[PDB]
RNA sequence: GUAGGGGAGCGUUCAGUCCGCGGAGAAGCCAUACCGGAAGGAGUGGUGGAGCCGACUGAAGUGCGGAUGCCGGCAUGAGU
RNA sequence: AAAGGUGAAAAGAACCCCGGGAGGGGAGUGAAAGAGAACCUGAAACCGUGGACUUACAAGCAGUCAUGGCACCUUAUGCGUGUUAUGGCGUGCCUAUUGAAGCAUGAGCCGGCGACUUAGACCUGACGUGCGAGCUUAAGUUGAAAAACGGAGGCGGAGC
């Protein structure tokens, strides 16, 4: 039930998720997402096998005050680790219903406050990066917020490059994380929208 | 906001650490610590000594299509040879 | 006062009557015996005793006593006729090793070690008690 | 004092276990047992005929005392903190 | 990722150690022996904490019948005659009444006498 | 109250957010009579000289007195 | 096998003093030498120096409680802190056990390392979430600051 910033109207479509903004599902979603991103890289020599050591030692019974088999065991120094990390995945598929329920619930979570849909990007005028600051100031972005821009038109994205103000998300490749992370979501391009 | 984002409220508990616990020394005192041999089944206890043969086959099996299902609801769309897949018999194979 | 590094740079940290023998190869436990008689009496006596004390540790203990008197008399502008050991004491040492006995838990057993342990230091002040 | 006053101890700030009614100097009174005051001595039940008065000074929490317990060879160590509450009452009365 | 034990053990240990003060020799200095001293120390702490009350009981009594006897009665006899009079629920710490204030304790004695014969 | 089962939590590394702090000085180390029901946590003071708390969430090589345990260091036997 | 660190910068210590030396004390450079080449921090065991209170008729798991002396007042003049004299009480820890102060195992002391884990379209249960008589995808394809697609198949749905 929402306005467009330039040109047309619409966005009175899109029934938002019920109840409005359930944060549990949100948490589930993002957690899944970071978990998807998580890259297992494990530098561990677990086994007494991994590290380099010859394996027969010295006398068993009869040396006294001793008791050992080998130098590669985890009770030794320099040896293997008992239960260290190995190269795993931890990537799964969260059920798709929730995969699409989430981002909707995010956009919904942007209805307690500011969000925006745009058309007519010609106010950018190539890139120049300056006219993006302008466009923002005229469209109400102090740049004291954090902003995510979702649009096509490479000319239009590439106007925005900076840490302070904004971040860019092409071709409606949107992330529940990315939009929930930033303060303002500029939904911009009305393609995936409406 | 991710930082104001809450938990599941009771999805998971924390795991189980047997390190510490001030007087945990785990499992069973003798006998059945350390082994990977536990193994609940096996021919030893009262499975063999039990007297059957018969023989295995399991031939043709059919989709069970409830009458109650067919009647009552829908249209009587005259099910026949194709539409039926959308009617939830879904098998193939049989 | 001001703050930390202010104090640090307005003040250079003197050490009146102080000198130290580092690393004299000898065992400090021994050297304490020599030192203990010196401590507390007038640096003259100290020089005498030390001349006449039969321990070999007496030797570098005398060598140091003078340097600390010598520091007192020159750097601190003190009075050698008010001079006495305010303090002396011995400890430490990076106890020596060549680690030539590579030890396979056997056949040489345990021997040697040669403590570097000396670190003899003495500190001189003026009596002025009278 | 088992709980609640007695005898004669006069013009003195002291402590008891918690006073029920809180206040800044909300008056609390006590019936007696003996009296060392008045430069005389006469026993009990003649002190039930007398009434001492006292004002409530502050409501306190005493000094923290740790509670440790241990049993040999069974494991079993127990650590718990304890602070027992009080009321400082000032005593001047008949 | 690993978590080295760093500064965790050391802290705990330092705390235990600090609990040990006028402890003789090894106890006050090296950890293990300190800690395990502190186990038996617990035992004596809590138990003597329940105890000192038995102790002070003993002391006070030991004074009370002392004074009683100075007057010609005893603890048995004194509390017998005192409590025989519904007069005195007096009881607690009364020892210092015998110790500090003699005339009073004398009156309590004579009271205990009138409550006998 | 022992094996055993159930409940609440403390502390440590990493990660994402949040809030911030630091050469008028970070963490770390040192002492300390305060706070908390415990794991523990602050206040200030001394060291240090380049970095780091707090909050929420997530992941662990995550908590030692023992194993004639491992590497190291330093004692006792002794000025024998 | 172990083995890393001055400082921003060599400005890495001319000169002077004690000493054959090693070593240190000044001067000087430097923000700092509370960085000096046995050069970041610098714990603990362990050895000393000085001080406070103490100890030479007392049978001691070293503590614990109670009181007195003495000394100290930065969370700190109080329910204090340190030390002590006397009284009462008081059979290390762990393990293994019918039973441990045990004249039964273990261990010199302090660091630091050191033990219930990971995996699979597995099996079963508890809690939580999404759809709900339906519920889901796998390989793979495509975008990849980002994820969608992919119904092969699997599980309910009928039993004997
Ligand atoms: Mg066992
Ligand atoms: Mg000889
Ligand atoms: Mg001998
Ligand atoms: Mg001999
Ligand atoms: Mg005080
Ligand atoms: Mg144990
Ligand atoms: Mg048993
Ligand atoms: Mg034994
Ligand atoms: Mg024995």
């Amino acid at each position: 039930a929402q306005i467009n910033v330039i040109g047309q109207n619409g966005g009175r479509t899109i029934e938002l998720p019920l109840p409005e903004v359930n944060s549990g599902v949100l948490h589930e979603v993002v957690t899944w997402q970071l978990a998807s991103r998580r890259r297992g890289t494990a530098s561990t020599r677990t086994r007494a096998q991994v590290s380099k050591t010859g394996r027969k030692m010295y006398g068993q019974k009869g040396t006294g005050n001793a008791r050992h088999g080998d130098r590669s065991v985890p009770t030794f120094v320099g040896g293997g680790v008992a239960f260290g990390p190995k190269p795993r995945s931890y990537d799964y598929t969260l059920p798709r219903q929730v995969r699409q329920l989430g981002l909707a619930m995010a956009i919904a979570s942007r209805q307690e406050g500011g969000k925006l849909v745009a058309v007519d990007g010609f106010d950018i005028a190539d890139a120049k990066t300056k006219n993006f600051i302008s466009w923002a100031k005229q469209n109400g972005l102090d740049g004291t917020e954090k902003v995510l821009l979702v649009t096509d038109d490479e000319n239009t994205r590439r106007a925005a490059r900076n840490v302070s103000w904004v971040s860019v998300l092409p071709v409606a490749g949107v992330n529940v994380y990315d939009i929930l992370r930033h303060d303002r979501l500029v939904i911009d391009a009305a393609a995936l929208e409406i | 906001g991710s930082r104001k984002d809450r938990k599941r409220v009771g999805r998971g508990p924390g795991g189980t650490d047997k390190t510490a616990g001030r007087g945990h020394k785990g499992q069973k005192s003798r006998s059945g610590a350390g082994k990977g041999a536990f193994f609940e089944g096996g021919r030893s206890r009262l499975i063999a000594r039990l007297p059957k043969r018969g023989f295995n086959n399991v031939g043709t099996t059919y989709e069970v299509v409830k009458l109650s299902q067919l009647q009552d609801l829908e249209d009587t769309t005259f099910d026949r040879d194709t539409l039926e897949a959308y009617r939830l018999v879904r098998r193939k194979n049989r | 006062f001001r703050n930390k590094k202010q104090r640090k740079q307005q003040v250079k940290l003197r050490k009146p009557g102080f000198a130290v023998a580092k690393y004299v190869r000898m065992s400090p436990r021994k050297v304490r015996l020599v030192v203990d008689v010196i401590r507390g009496k007038s640096v003259q006596d100290a020089e005498d005793l030390l001349r006449f004390i039969p321990r070999s540790a007496s030797e570098p203990v005398a060598k140091v006593l003078n340097s600390a008197k010598a520091n007192a008399l020159h750097n601190d502008e003190m009075l050698e006729d008010r001079l006495f050991v305010k303090e002396a004491y011995v400890d430490a040492g990076p106890t020596l090793k060549r680690l030539i006995p590579r030890v396979p838990r056997a056949r040489g057993s345990a021997n040697i070690i040669k403590k570097r342990t000396s670190h003899i230091t003495i500190i001189v002040a003026e009596k002025g008690n009278k | 004092i088992q709980t609640g006053g007695k005898q004669y101890r006069v013009s003195e700030g002291d402590v008891i276990r918690v006073e029920s009614l809180q206040g800044e100097a909300g008056d609390k009174v006590e019936l007696k047992a003996l009296f060392v005051g008045g430069e005389q001595t006469v026993f009990g039940e003649d002190a039930g005929k007398y009434t001492v008065q006292a004002e409530v000074v502050e409501h306190g929490r005493g000094k923290k005392i740790y509670i440790r317990k241990y049993k040999s060879g069974v494991q079993y160590r127990r650590r718990t903190g304890h602070r027992q509450n009080f009321t400082a009452i000032k005593i001047l009365g008949i | 990722p690993r978590a080295k034990t760093g500064i965790v053990r050391r802290r705990r240990h330092k705390k235990v150690l600090k609990r040990a003060k006028g402890f003789w020799g090894s106890r006050s200095k090296q950890y293990r022996n300190a800690f395990q001293t502190l186990l038996n120390a617990a035992t004596y702490e809590y138990r003597d904490r329940r105890n000192k009350k038995r102790d002070f009981r003993r002391l006070w009594i030991q004074r009370i019948n002392a004074g009683a006897r100075l007057h010609g009665m005893n603890y048995s006899t004194f509390i017998n005659g005192l409590k025989r009079a519904n007069i005195d629920l007096n009881r607690k710490v009364l020892a210092d009444i015998a110790a500090r204030e003699p005339e009073a304790f004398k009156a309590l004695v004579d009271a205990s006498r009138n409550a006998r014969q």
